[PDB]
C-alpha cells in the first residue's frame, strides 16, 4: 500500500468532504521526503472518527461558551453524567399543564 | 506568508490539541512542504475538525 492510499484513507475516515474524489497516487510524494515520513505516518494512525467534531455541534459548544455559562471540566461531567440513566427517561415532560 | 502561519497553527495542534511530543515534531520550515497545491485545505480542515 504506497503511502499515499493510506492518508486518503485515513482522510475519508475523518469525513473530510472532498475525499471520494481523491486518488491516493498524487500523494505518494509526500512519504518521499524522509524528514516528513514520520509525522506523516503519525498523524495516519493518531487521527480516528472518535476524534471528528462536526461543524454543527463545535458552532454549537462556541455558541455555549459565548453564553456565558461555565464550561464543565471533564471531572464535573463525569459526576454529572453518572447520575445520567440512559435509560430515555423521556424529558420529564414538565408536567405540562396538560398533564395535570 | 500565510504558509508559514498554517505551519504554525499545525504544529500547535499536533503539539497542544493530539498530544506529539514536541522533539518529534519537524521544523516549521519542513510542514510548510505540506500546504502546497490541494494539501492546504485538507490540512485546514484537519487543524479545524479534528480534536483530542
Amino acid at each position: 500500500m504506497s503511502g499515499g492510499d493510506r492518508f486518503v484513507q485515513t482522510l475519508q475516515k475523518l469525513n473530510y468532504p472532498k475525499g471520494a474524489q481523491l486518488d491516493g497516487e498524487d500523494f505518494d510524494w509526500l512519504f518521499e521526503a524522509v524528514d516528513l515520513k514520520p509525522f506523516l505516518d503519525w498523524f495516519c494512525s493518531a487521527a480516528s472518527e472518535q476524534n471528528v467534531v462536526p461543524d454543527e455541534k463545535l458552532q454549537a459548544f462556541n455558541t455555549l461558551k459565548e453564553s456565558g455559562k461555565p464550561v464543565l471540566d471533564e471531572k464535573a461531567l463525569d459526576e454529572v453524567l453518572k447520575t445520567f440513566s440512559i435509560s430515555k427517561v423521556p424529558a420529564i415532560e414538565e408536567v405540562a399543564i396538560e398533564k395535570l | 506568508m500565510e504558509r508559514r502561519s498554517l505551519a504554525q497553527e499545525l504544529k500547535k495542534w499536533a503539539v497542544e490539541e493530539m498530544g506529539l511530543p514536541a522533539q518529534k515534531a519537524p521544523s516549521e520550515e519542513m510542514l510548510q512542504r505540506l500546504f502546497i497545491g490541494q494539501c492546504g485545505d485538507i490540512w485546514k480542515f484537519i487543524i479545524r475538525h479534528i480534536h483530542s
